[PDB]
C-alpha cells in the first residue's frame, strides 16, 4: 500500500534508484521500470535520479515533470534529462558602433563570448573591431574624425542579447557594463524598466534578426551623451581596438507548471537569483567548443562525498556525461561526436580538478585517459574544458589559429579558376580564423609583385548566397581585370591567420606586408588560370 | 510461464504486465487467488496415506450417527445404492385373464413406442407364452419399469405428487423418500474441518445426448474436439440438484463412458449422510453454480474438469424468475402482445439448467427470421386467445402439469422430444433429450410449431367445429400418393406428415427446400394455400 | 471550483450508449413504475391489458375498427386535439384496453407523463371502481368542501364549465344522473398527485383534496383490490381452498 | 464506477482517445461516444483529443469548453474545435498621412499585412503610399513641400488596429514602431494608457469603421513634432514610398469562463504574454491567402516525437487539417475551396519542413503530393504556406501580378461600351493587382495617340456602389468627352499591373509609358462603340 515515495516527487523510490522510463501506450502515458529488451528497440533513454531530491539537478523542475513533458515547452531538448541543470545564460553581443565628436566612423563589429583562466562563474564577452579600411582615403582615424587633444568622442553601438543557456528568462533583463582596457569603466547599461515583456528562448535573439537592434544610446533625454570619452582614452582604444562587456546574473522570475490545469504562469515568488547559487555549488561544469567553435556550457549533477544528501545521486561517469549533454554516441562502441573521434580533443582541468583526477588515474594503472574514459568518477565542482586539438588558442580560449598544414587541405578543392576570382567551398568553421589574403604576381624570373600591399587592405573574401566563398580581385585593384605579364608566370595566393596579423602601423609606420607571417596557399601558372 | 508468474507477484511490475500483455495478466490473476488452493489438494490426493487419513478423520465425526443407525435406516439406504430389477413371477401372477393368450401371438417387434430393453423383457415373457393390441401394450409399459427411487426423482423434479404412475406405487414411492428425508438429520458443519472436496464421475450422455454424440473426436477417443467444446462451455453457469447425489470420497479411475470429473465444495450448513462404503449422500434440492469449465489431461486420456460450490437453492431459483421476465418482456414488443403476459414460462430442475435458459435466446431468433412475419403474429394471437404458454423444461414431459390432467387416461401418457396439446394450446420443448431424427434443437421447435399452426388453420374455416386441416377429403387422398416421397417418419400418419413437411419447406438450407419441391409438387401448392388465410 | 465540475460532468457524460431502441423500452417501463402496483393488479383482474405500440396510434388493428366517430379528444387542459397527432388513447368496452405510444421522452419532460397518468385515473374511476360504485359520500363530501370556500381557485383547477354553474351544494342524486363529470374530477386529482413536480401545486390550492388523496394512496388501495376480488366466484373458491387446507 | 480521468478535464479518458461528440437532445445537451452509423447522417463532427492535456491546443480553454460552447462567445467559430489554437493576432493598418514642415501633402495609403521568407513569429505590416497625382500642377513633391537641405518635415498619420486572429484582446493595446528603409526607426507610437477599454473580437477594427481613426500625432504637447526626420530620410522616402510597421506581442489579460454563475470575468493573473510561447513551440503553422488574397494564419496541434506527453495528441493528417481549419469540404471527394480545386494552389515549405516532407514522400513511393494528401503526417513546428498558383508574388509574399492570359480572360465580359467609358463587372479579387489603364487612339493607318501620356496619371478607374467598375475618360482628360477621327479607327486599351509599374521618373525624368510592359485589354473600332 505504501509504494514509498519519500521525496514526494511522483516517482517511487525503487524506480528512481534503479532506472525507469516513460513510454507512450497508444494514447496514454505511464511510468515503467526499465526492461532491457523491450525499451532498447524503442529508442528510449534509461533515466536515473535521487530518491531524496524533489529536483535532482536542484533547478526548479521536478524529476517527474522533466521526463514527462509537463514543463515549460521552451526548455531545450537535451535538458529534459533529469541530470542536466536547466538555467539561463545571458551574454551581450554588440553588432556595430559609430563615432563622432561631442566624418563619422561607422564600423561593423563582430563579438565572441569569452572565457579565460581558476576560472569563475561570471559572464563576459569580448568585441574586436575590424581594422580593414572601408574607405580608401580614411587613413588614420584620428583625422577622419576631428578629434583634438581637448575634444571628446561619443560612442553609439547596437547590441542584442543572446541566450545560450537552457531555460527562458521572462521579465527582467540583465545589467551590463562596458569597459575599455583593464579597469576603465566607460558606462553601465541601464536596466530598462517594464520593457522586456518578450521571451528569450534558448538560441534566440532579442530582438530577433528581423527587427532593429536596440540602440545603445537612448536617443531620448536621459543623458545628452552618456558615453563621453577623453582623448587619452581614444588612444588606448586605437592600440587595442577591443572592449569587454561584463554582465551579472540578475534575471527575472521563474515559469512554473501548475498540475491542476496545466497552465504555465510566471510566479513572483521564485526568482533565479536564489537558484543559481545552488546549481553552481553542487554540479560539475563542462565547457565544450565542439559545435561551431563557440563556448557552450552545460552542468551535470555529480556526487559530493562530504555530504550525506549528496551521496544519493547516481554516480555519473564522464563517458555518459558527454553522451547526454552534447550528443556523443556509440556507432561502434567508440565515443565520437558526429564522426570526429574523441581523440581529437584536449582535456584541461583546473588545478583543483587536476589533482582529483590524478588520484583516480592511479588506482586504475592507466596513463591514457581516452581508454579508461568510462571509469572516471565526477565529484562536485570540477571544471573541465574540451577544445578541438587541431586549432591554436589564445589566452581567452577563443579560436585564433591553426597549424598551416591543416589550413592547406581545406583549399585543395578548386571548383573553378579564372582571371576574375575564385568561388571556393570551404568548411564553414575554418573561415572564421582567417583575417585575409595576400595576392601577389610573380615574374617569369622569380620576381614578386603584391597587389594589396597595405595592412588594412586584406578584406577581399566575400561569401555567396549558396555558401560558396567568392574572392574578388577588382575590389582593391583598379576596378580592372587581372593582368599577367607572361602566360608562364605563376599566380600565388596567400592567407593570413589572426595570430600573425598586424593591427596598427608598425614602429616606423610600415604598411608593407613584409613582417607578416604568411602561409603558402595557392600557386598556379598562367596556363592553368 | 515462470516469467509471467514473476512479474505478477512483484508489486511494482504488476502494472507493466497489465499494459503490454493484457491476456497474460488475466490468466495469472484468476490463477493465483482461487485455482491455486484447488491445485494443492490434487497433489496430496496422489498419496494413498493422505487419502486414508482424510477418510479416517471423517469417520469419527459420523461415528455417533452411524452407531445410532437402526435396521430400517440401513435397509432403506441399501435399496438406494443398488438398482432394483422387476421380478417376472410377480407380474405374471398379477394378470391372470384373457389378455395373456391374446398377447401370446402378437407381432412384438413392430411397436415403435417400446424400447430395446423393454422388448427383451417382453421376449422373455413371450418365451413363457395395426390394431387394438398396441393400446393394451401401452398399459403394460407403465407396469414393467424397474423400482428405482433415484430415477423417479429427476423425472418428476421433486414434485412427488405426480399422477404419472399407479396410485399404490405412488404411495410406495412417497413413503420411502420421506423416510430417507428424515434420515439425513446431521449437518456437515463442524469446527474440525475447513474446505472439503469430493468427487463424482458422470456420463455426458446423461446431460445432453445431442452434444454427446460428437463430443469425442471421431478418430482418436482420447482427444476432445475443440469446436464442439467451445459451444458446451459457452453458457454453462449454474445447476440445481433435486435428487439424491451419490458421491465418492477419494478420486478413483473412471469407467469409459464417464468423461466429466466434478469437484464439489460443501457448506457447513448443508445436511448430509455418511456411508460406511466411502460414499456420501447429499440432501436433495441442492443448487450449484459453475465457476469454470476446462479441459484436463489424465492417464493419457482427455477429460472435462468441472468445479462447483453448494449454495441455497433459493439463490439459484431467483435467477430463473429474473430470466423468465427478461425473455417474455422482449418478445411481447416484437410480437405485439399485451404488456403483461406469461408466455415463455419455463420450469427446469436438473443438472444442465443454465444452457436451457440461454438456448431460448437462440431458438426464437432462428424461429422468427425464418418464418413469414404475418404467420407468427396471427398464430401467436391465437395462442394468447387461450391460456397456453410456451414451456421449456428439463424433466420428462409426462410430469410437467398440463399434459397429465387433460388426457385423463393413465395410459394416455406420452413422452418424447416435443409435444403439442390442442386442448391446452401449449408447446413443450424438452431440451435435455436428443431427437432420434432431428439435427438440432430449432428443428424440434418448428415440428411442434407445425402441429399448433395446423389447429388454427382448421379453426378459421369453421368456429363451432374443432378439427385439423387433415380429415378433409381434399387432403387425406393427397397423403396416399406423395405421403411416401419424403422421410420415413412422416409416413407414419397425416399429423406428423404436415408437421414434417412444414419444417423442410422452411428449412434454412435452400437445397432441402428444392428437394421437397421436386418430390411432392402437389403438397407444395396446397400448403401455400392454407397459409394464405390471414 | 474543483467541486462544481463533477456535478455538471456526471449529468452530461453518458458513459455508454444504451442503444437505438432499448431506450424506448426503458422509458415506458420507468413511467408505469411510479403508479402504485396495486392498481395494475386491479386492471389485469378486470380483463384487458395495456400494449405499447410504436407508430401512429391512429392506425392499429385493435382500435381501427372501433370508435371511428370519437376523433375528438380533450387533453387535461381542456383544449381539443385530433387523435392522430395525440400520443395516447383509451377505450371503455367489453375488452377494456389502454394503448400508449412509445417514446423516449417520458422521463425528461413532464407534460407527456401527465397525460398517461391522467388516462390511468380515468380507467380507474370509470372502469374499475364503477364496478363497486366506490366514489361516494366521502368523495362527495370533500368535493362539496371545495365549491364553498373563500375565493379558492381550486374549483377552476378541477371543475369544468358545467360544474361552475350548479348554484347549490352537490347532492347524492346528481352523481347518479350524471356520473361522467364527477369521475373526471377524480381523474385529474389522481394525475396531479402522482407526478412529483405537480404534487406541490395540488396540495397548495386544494388542501382537503390533497389530504383525501394522500390517505387514499397510503392505505386505502389494498382495500380496493380485496373488495373487487370478492365478486369473483373463483376468488371466493380459491380462498376456501387456502383456509380449509392449513387448519385442516 | 469512478470512470478514470487523469487530465481532470471533464471528459473521461476512453472517450477522448477514440472519438466523441456533443449533441443537443431536445433541450438538454449530453456528451456521447461516437457511433458510426447513427451520428454521421446528422452532420455531426467527430472530435478527438489528448487524454493527458487540459487543453490540447495549450491555449487557455479546456477541451470540454470548446466543444460544449461554455466559452467567451467571441472566440471565432473555426476555433471551437479542440485542435485549433485560439489566440490573438494584432497588426496595424494605416489609412492615410499628411506632411508639412515644422501646402500639406495629404495622400491616401493602402496597407497589407506582410510575411516574408526563414520567417519568424512576429507580426509586421507594410504600407504603400499612392503615387498618382491628385493635383495636375503638383509635379515633384520636393517642391510642393518647401523642403530645404537644412529643413525637417513633420508627419501626422491616422491608423487603425486590426485583429485577424481568433480570440479577443482586452485591456492593453500593443506598442509598435514605424521604420523607414532598412533600419531607420523614425518613431515608436506610444502605448496610450487605460484607453483601450473596448474589445477586439476577431475580424473587427478598433476603433470601428464608424468613428474617427486614432490620430497618430498626439495633437497635444508631448512632442512638438515627434516624427522628426532629417533631409536624407526624405530622399529615401521619395525613392521608395514604403514604410514598415513592426508590432510586438504584448497583449492583455485573458477572459475565463466561471462555472459557478456562468460569468465571463477578466482574470488579472493570466496574461497572453505567457501562453503564446507555449503555442508557438508545439503547433504546425499554416498560412493561407485563399479567401480575398489576405494572409490568414492558423495553428494546428501536431505530435512531437521527442516528447512523451506530446505523443499523446491525436495524429493529425494534412488533409483533415485543411478541412477543419479553413472550411474545405468534399462535394465529390475532391478537396476544394468554393469551386477551386486543391490543385490550383502551391505548397511551399521552410528548409526544415521541406526536408521532413521529402522523407515522408520516400516511404510511400510517390512523387505528386496532391495525390497522397491524406497520408502526410504533421509534426510540431512545421511551417506551410499555401498561395494561389495563378498570381505573381513579391519577396514579402504579397500579391503583385499575374500572367497576361489570366488578365485577358478576366475581361471577356463587356457589359457595356460607349464614348464615355466602360462599366464592367469583374471578379472582386483581380482588381487588387491592377494599377491602372493606358488609353490610346489608333489612326486607320496604324498611328497611336495615348490620351493620358504621363507616368503619374493612371488612377482613372473608379468603382460604383453596385460593384460595377467604371472607367472615366474625362478625369485625366480636359473634362471633355472622347473624340474619334474615324468611325473605323480602333480604340486600344492596355492595363498595367503593380509589379510592372514605375514609381518615380526615370534618369532623364521621362514620364511616358514607353519602357513599360503593357497588356492589351480592349480593341473596338470607332463604329463598334
Amino acid at each position: 500500500p505504501t509504494v514509498p515515495d519519500r521525496d514526494n516527487d511522483g516517482i517511487p523510490d525503487s524506480l528512481e534508484v534503479e532506472g525507469y522510463t516513460v513510454d507512450v501506450k497508444n494514447k496514454r502515458t505511464f511510468l515503467s521500470p526499465w526492461i532491457s529488451n523491450i525499451h532498447e528497440k524503442k529508442g528510449l533513454t534509461k533515466y536515473k535520479s535521487s530518491p531524496e531530491k524533489w529536483s535532482t539537478a536542484s533547478d526548479p523542475y521536478s524529476d517527474f515533470e522533466k521526463v514527462t513533458g509537463r514543463i515549460d515547452k521552451n526548455v531545450s531538448p537535451e535538458a529534459r534529462h533529469p541530470l542536466v541543470a536547466a538555467y539561463p545564460i545571458v551574454h551581450v553581443d554588440m553588432e556595430n558602433i559609430i563615432l563622432s565628436k561631442n566624418r563619422t566612423i561607422s564600423k561593423n563589429t563582430s563579438t565572441s563570448r569569452t572565457h579565460t583562466s581558476g576560472f569563475s562563474n561570471s559572464n563576459s564577452s569580448t568585441v574586436a573591431i575590424d581594422h580593414s579600411l572601408s574607405l580608401a582615403g580614411e587613413r588614420t582615424w584620428a583625422e577622419t574624425m576631428g578629434l583634438n587633444t581637448a575634444d571628446t568622442a561619443r560612442l553609439n553601438a547596437n547590441i542584442r542579447y543572446v541566450n545560450t543557456g537552457t531555460a527562458p528568462i521572462y521579465n527582467v533583463l540583465p545589467t551590463t557594463s562596458l569597459v575599455l582596457g583593464k579597469n576603465q569603466t566607460l558606462a553601465t547599461i541601464k536596466a530598462k524598466e517594464n520593457q522586456l515583456s518578450q521571451i528569450l528562448a534558448p538560441n534566440n535573439y532579442y530582438p530577433s534578426k528581423n527587427l532593429a537592434p536596440i540602440a545603445l544610446n537612448a536617443q531620448d533625454d536621459f543623458s545628452s551623451t552618456p558615453i563621453t570619452m577623453n582623448y587619452n582614452q581614444f588612444l588606448e582604444l586605437e592600440k587595442t581596438k577591443q572592449l569587454r562587456l561584463d554582465t551579472d546574473q540578475v534575471y527575472g522570475n521563474i515559469a512554473t507548471y501548475n498540475f491542476e490545469n496545466g497552465r504555465v504562469r510566471v510566479d513572483t515568488g521564485s526568482n533565479w537569483s536564489e537558484v543559481l547559487p545552488q546549481i553552481q555549488e553542487t554540479t560539475a561544469r563542462i565547457i565544450f567548443n565542439g559545435k561551431d567553435l563557440n563556448l557552450v556550457e552545460r552542468r551535470i549533477a555529480a556526487v559530493n562525498p562530504s555530504d550525506p544528501l549528496e551521496t544519493t545521486k547516481p554516480d555519473m561517469t564522464l563517458k555518459e556525461a558527454l553522451k547526454i549533454a552534447f550528443g556523443f554516441n556509440e556507432p561502434n562502441g567508440n565515443l565520437q561526436y558526429q564522426g570526429k573521434d574523441i581523440t581529437e580533443f584536449d582535456f584541461n582541468f583546473d588545478q583543483q580538478t587536476s589533482q582529483n583526477i590524478k588520484n583516480q588515474l592511479a588506482e586504475l594503472n592507466a596513463t591514457n585517459i581516452y581508454t579508461v574514459l568510462d571509469k572516471i568518477k565526477l565529484n562536485a565542482k570540477m571544471n573541465i574544458l574540451i577544445r578541438d586539438k587541431r586549432f591554436h588558442y589564445d589566452r581567452n580560449n577563443i579560436a585564433v589559429g591553426a597549424d598551416e598544414s591543416v589550413v592547406k587541405e581545406a583549399h585543395r578543392e578548386v571548383i573553378n579558376s579564372s582571371t576574375e576570382g575564385l568561388l571556393l567551398n570551404i568548411d564553414k568553421d575554418i573561415r572564421k580564423i582567417l583575417s585575409g589574403y595576400i595576392v601577389e604576381i610573380e615574374d617569369t624570373e622569380g620576381l614578386k609583385e603584391v597587389i594589396n600591399d597595405r595592412y588594412d587592405m586584406l578584406n577581399i573574401s566575400s561569401l555567396r548566397q549558396d555558401g560558396k566563398t567568392f574572392i574578388d580581385f577588382k575590389k582593391y585593384n583598379d576596378k580592372l581585370p587581372l593582368y599577367i605579364s607572361n602566360p608562364n608566370y605563376k599566380v600565388n595566393v596567400y592567407a593570413v591567420t589572426k595570430e600573425n596579423t598586424i593591427i596598427n602601423p608598425s614602429e616606423n609606420g610600415d604598411t608593407s606586408t613584409n613582417g607578416i607571417k604568411k602561409i603558402l596557399i595557392f600557386s598556379k601558372k598562367g596556363y592553368e588560370i | 510461464f515462470a516469467k509471467a508468474f514473476a512479474y505478477y507477484i512483484e508489486p511494482q511490475h504488476r502494472d507493466v504486465l497489465q499494459l503490454y500483455a493484457p491476456e497474460a495478466f488475466n490468466y495469472m490473476d484468476k490463477f493465483n487467488e482461487q485455482e491455486i488452493n484447488l491445485s494443492l489438494e490434487e497433489l496430496k490426493d496422489q498419496r494413498m496415506l493422505a487419502r486414508y487419513e482424510k477418510w479416517e478423520k471423517i469417520k469419527q465425526h459420523y461415528q455417533h450417527w452411524s452407531d445410532s443407525l437402526s435396521e430400517e435406516g440401513r435397509g432403506l439406504l441399501k435399496k438406494l445404492q443398488i438398482p432394483i430389477e422387476p421380478k417376472k413371477d410377480d407380474i405374471i401372477h398379477s394378470l391372470s385373464q384373457e389378455e395373456k393368450e391374446l398377447l401370446k401371438r402378437i407381432q412384438i417387434d413392430s411397436s415403435d413406442f417400446l424400447s430395446t430393453e423393454e422388448k427383451e423383457f417382453l421376449k422373455k415373457l413371450q418365451i413363457d407364452i395395426s390394431e387394438k393390441e398396441k393400446e393394451f401394450l401401452k398399459k403394460l409399459k407403465l407396469d414393467i419399469q424397474p423400482y428405482d427411487i433415484n430415477q423417479r426423482l429427476q423425472d418428476t423434479g421433486g414434485l412427488i405428487d405426480s399422477p404419472s404412475i399407479n396410485l399404490d406405487v405412488r404411495k410406495q414411492y412417497k413413503r420411502d423418500i420421506q423416510n430417507i428425508d428424515a434420515l439425513l438429520h446431521q449437518s456437515i458443519g463442524s469446527t474440525l474441518y475447513n474446505k472439503i472436496y469430493l468427487y463424482e464421475n458422470m456420463n455426458i450422455n446423461n446431460l445432453t445426448a445431442t452434444l454427446g454424440a460428437d463430443l469425442v473426436d471421431s478418430t482418436d477417443n482420447t482427444k476432445i474436439n475443440r469446436g464442439i467444446f467451445n459451444e458446451f462451455k459457452k453458457n454453462f453457469k449454474y445447476s440445481i440438484s433435486s435428487n439424491y447425489m451419490i458421491v465418492d470420497i477419494n478420486e478413483r479411475p473412471a469407467l469409459d463412458n464417464e468423461r466429466l470429473k466434478w469437484r464439489i465444495q460443501l457448506s457447513p450448513d448443508t445436511r448430509a449422510g455418511y456411508l460406511e462404503n466411502g460414499k456420501l449422500i447429499l440432501q436433495r434440492n441442492i443448487g450449484l453454480e459453475i465457476k469454470d469449465v476446462q479441459i484436463i489431461k489424465q492417464s493419457e486420456k482427455e477429460y472435462i474438469r468441472i468445479d462447483a460450490k453448494v449454495v441455497p437453492k433459493s439463490k439459484i431459483d431467483t435467477k430463473i424468475q429474473e430470466a423468465q421476465l427478461n425473455i417474455n418482456q422482449e418478445w411481447n414488443k416484437a410480437l405485439g402482445l399485451p404488456k403483461y403476459t406469461k408466455l415463455i414460462t419455463f420450469n427446469v430442475h436438473n443438472r444442465y439448467a443454465s444452457n436451457i435458459v440461454e438456448s431460448a435466446y437462440l431458438i426464437l431468433n432462428e424461429w422468427k427470421n425464418n418464418i413469414q412475419s404475418d404467420l407468427i403474429k396471427k398464430v401467436t394471437n391465437y395462442l394468447v386467445d387461450g391460456n397456453g404458454r410456451f414451456v421449456f423444461t428439463d424433466i420428462t414431459l409426462p410430469n410437467i402439469a398440463e399434459q397429465y390432467t387433460h388426457q385423463d387416461e393413465i395410459y394416455e401418457q406420452v413422452h418424447s422430444k416435443g409435444l403439442y396439446v390442442p386442448e391446452s394450446r401449449s408447446i413443450l420443448l424438452h431440451g435435455p433429450s436428443k431427437g432420434v431424427e432431428l439435427r438440432n434443437d430449432s428443428e424440434g421447435f418448428i415440428h411442434e410449431f407445425g402441429h399448433a399452426v395446423d389447429d388454427y388453420a382448421g379453426y378459421l374455416l369453421d368456429k363451432n367445429q374443432s378439427d385439423l386441416v387433415t380429415n378433409s377429403k381434399k387432403f387425406i387422398d393427397i397423403f396416399k400418393e406423395e405421403g411416401s416421397n419424403l422421410t420415413s417418419y412422416g409416413r407414419t400418419n397425416e399429423a406428423e406428415f404436415f408437421a414434417e413437411a412444414f419444417r423442410l419447406m422452411h428449412s434454412t438450407d435452400h437445397a432441402e427446400r428444392l428437394k421437397v419441391q421436386k418430390n411432392a409438387p402437389k403438397t407444395f401448392q396446397f400448403i401455400n394455400d392454407q397459409i394464405k388465410f390471414i | 471550483q474543483e467541486e462544481h465540475l463533477k456535478e455538471i460532468m456526471k449529468h452530461i457524460v453518458k458513459i455508454e450508449v444504451k442503444g437505438e431502441e432499448a431506450v424506448k423500452k426503458e422509458a415506458a417501463e420507468k413511467l408505469l413504475e411510479k403508479v402504485p402496483s396495486d392498481v395494475l393488479e386491479m386492471y389485469k383482474a378486470i380483463g384487458g391489458k395495456i400494449y405499447i405500440v410504436d407508430g401512429d396510434i391512429t392506425k392499429h388493428i385493435s382500435l381501427e375498427a372501433l370508435s371511428e366517430d370519437k376523433k375528438k379528444i380533450k387533453d387535461i387542459y381542456g383544449k381539443d386535439a385530433l387523435l392522430h397527432e395525440h400520443y395516447v388513447y383509451a377505450k371503455e368496452g367489453y375488452e377494456p384496453v389502454l394503448v400508449i405510444q412509445s417514446s423516449e421522452d417520458y422521463v425528461e419532460n413532464t407534460e407527456k407523463a401527465l397525460n398517461v397518468y391522467y388516462e390511468i385515473g380515468k380507467i380507474l374511476s370509470r372502469d374499475i371502481l364503477s364496478k363497486i360504485n366506490q366514489p361516494y359520500q366521502k368523495f362527495l363530501d370533500v368535493l362539496n368542501t371545495i365549491k364553498n370556500a373563500s375565493d379558492s381557485d381550486g374549483q377552476d383547477l378541477l371543475f369544468t364549465n358545467q360544474l361552475k354553474e350548479h348554484p347549490t351544494d352537490f347532492s347524492v342524486e346528481f352523481l347518479e344522473q350524471n356520473s361522467n363529470e364527477v369521475q373526471e374530477v377524480f381523474a385529474k386529482a389522481f394525475a396531479y398527485y402522482i407526478e412529483p413536480q405537480h404534487r406541490d401545486v395540488l396540495q397548495l390550492y386544494a388542501p382537503e383534496a390533497f389530504n383525501y388523496m394522500d390517505k387514499f394512496n397510503e392505505q386505502e388501495i389494498n382495500l380496493s383490490l380485496e373488495e373487487l376480488k370478492d365478486q369473483r366466484m373463483l376468488a371466493r373458491y380459491e380462498k376456501w381452498e387456502k383456509i380449509k387446507q392449513h387448519y385442516q
